[PDB]
């Protein structure tokens, strides 16, 4: 799949492959071409690093294309989310660990080891290499324009280690606030206005009643996705023993990442009791 | 706008030393790698060394490790490369070039104008090619699996008199200014450049470049000239 990237939200979060977690489409598409075809200090330090750079440079390239060559925050976050997954793969915390990823894990184990002391060497190797992998993902974005280049994306913000489930809630919440206005804008067009003099269009108008079943189907996947992701967060936070600086509930992660995040409305939105939804899709 | 300006032509006596400058203009030197390559009048392009900034610890070619020393001066925003024990066959034109965004990549982007100094290869290309306006031509590059097999390939359009320019990188991708008629491909142990619709601006010698895992250095091909 190191060819091109499916359009944003062409495919939603996959909560079925592994039942305990939802996986975003970007994680599947993560380019691991060279990292699989690998079949002695130089075994890891020089060779494995080059292989990971060749993959990171591609990911950083197709992600720039995914974002229509826009050099904005939406692009930097795709870099941040993907660079982390590269790390969880190296550090043995890849939550998916399915299919082609199983080959990469076996490749890394035949390099570092298999015991507890191997994760440390791998976690250490990621720390002393994560910076260089970020410069690789920024390759295409930096080659493209020799001049006029700016460090829009920042390094330490991307190489800050954080449990994988955290960074996926960040990506999810960013997808939710982008999708909600759309599913509402569609609802507004077909349901605004009053039908006769005081009744709502959804009571009788099929066109409006249909846009509601589309939103009803969408918001239900969001509620369910939030349920799984927040439960998987509680399982990890309880098992890690690290304080991760001010995050207790998964709602804190959205407050940090989202601007003007009103979790009161968020709870209302995903539970179909918000204001706009009642005015448009609830008759009585 | 990012320029590289080198020092004037120098003439030395066999056995002496020579120091060439290379100044950046339009971007902080502190981020670039600043490699160097030379080309004798009769021979082709050869890579000497460079400063791998991501790791420090500059690297050099094989039978050059005892003659080249790269220095730097952040105040003057320039790089210096010194050659000692100058032999008669070291007469050539010396270039400084960088990838500008590469960590372990060598798809050079910004080249200097060269410096005239007066005192085979792992990759194998076809000795020469020839074509007529409007046809497809295919220059091929062939090497072992330790240089082209497991690493990306680049292509260069060098017009003698001027400095080479990046034509293709990562075996498939073309820069902005490169025409759409150019295109690259790689498979197994051989890459190939393709010019769909040979026009008049093909008056150049074409080289392929890749990274050799066994040599730990940048290697160039023999060369190929179209007409």
């Amino acid at each position: 799949n190191c060819n091109y990237k499916r359009k944003r939200r062409e495919r939603d979060w996959d909560c079925n492959t592994k039942k305990d977690v939802c996986i975003p489409d970007r994680r599947y598409q993560l380019c691991m071409k060279e990292l699989t075809n690998l079949v002695d200090i130089t075994f890891r330090k020089l060779y494995l690093k080059r292989k990971l750079i060749y993959d990171a440079a591609v990911e950083g390239d197709l992600l720039l294309k995914l974002n229509n060559y826009r050099y904005n925050k939406d692009f930097c976050k795709d870099i941040r989310w993907s660079l982390g997954d590269f790390g969880d793969i190296i550090m043995g915390t890849d939550m998916e660990g399915i299919g082609y990823s199983k080959v990469v894990e076996n490749n890394l184990r035949s390099i570092f080891g298999t015991d507890e002391k191997a994760q440390q060497r791998r976690k250490q190797w990621w720390n002393e290499s994560k910076a260089q992998i970020w410069t690789a993902m920024m390759y295409s974005v930096k080659k493209r324009l020799k001049g006029n280049f700016i460090w829009i994306c920042k390094l330490n913000v991307a190489v800050n280690i954080e449990p994988q489930i955290y960074r996926w809630i960040r990506e999810w919440g960013r997808d939710y606030v982008s999708e909600l206005p759309t599913e509402v804008q569609k609802l507004k067009e077909k349901c605004d206005g009053k039908i006769n003099y005081t009744d709502k269009k959804v009571c009788k108008v099929p066109p409006c009643q249909n846009a509601c079943k589309s939103y009803d189907q969408w918001i239900t996947r969001k509620k369910n996705q939030w349920d799984v992701l927040s439960n998987k967060f509680i399982s990890v936070k309880n098992a890690e023993k690290v304080q991760t600086a001010g995050i207790v509930t998964p709602y804190d992660i959205l407050k940090q990442e989202l601007d003007e995040f009103n979790e009161v409305a968020f709870e209302n939105e995903i539970n179909k009791r918000d204001g706009a939804y009642i005015e448009l899709c609830v008759c009585s | 706008q990012v320029q590289l300006v080198q020092s004037g032509a120098e003439v030395k006596k066999p056995g002496a030393s020579v120091k060439v400058s290379c100044k950046v203009s339009g971007y902080t030197l502190t981020e670039l790698s600043m490699h160097w390559v030379r080309q004798a009048p009769g021979k082709g392009l050869e890579w000497m060394g460079g400063f791998d900034r991501e790791d420090g610890e500059s690297i050099y070619a094989q039978k050059f490790q005892g003659r080249v020393t790269l220095t730097e001066d952040t105040s003057t925003d320039s790089v210096y490369m010194e050659l000692s024990n100058l032999r008669s066959d070291d007469t050539a034109v010396y270039f400084c070039a960088t990838d500008f965004g590469g960590s372990y990549f060598y798809a050079f982007d910004i080249w200097g104008q060269g410096t005239m100094v007066t005192v085979q290869s792992v990759l194998t290309q076809s000795p020469s090619a020839s074509g007529t306006p409007g046809q497809r031509v295919t220059i091929s590059c062939s090497g072992s699996s330790s240089n082209i097999g497991r690493n990306p390939v680049n292509w260069f359009q060098h017009l003698p008199g001027t400095a080479p320019q990046l034509l293709i990188y990562s075996n498939d991708q073309r820069p902005s200014g490169v025409p759409d008629r150019f295109s690259g491909s790689k498979s197994g142990t051989s890459a190939s450049l393709a010019i769909s619709g040979l026009q008049s601006e093909d008056e150049a010698d074409y080289y392929c470049e890749a990274w050799d895992d066994s040599l730990n250095g940048v290697v160039f091909g023999g060369g190929t000239k179209l007409t």
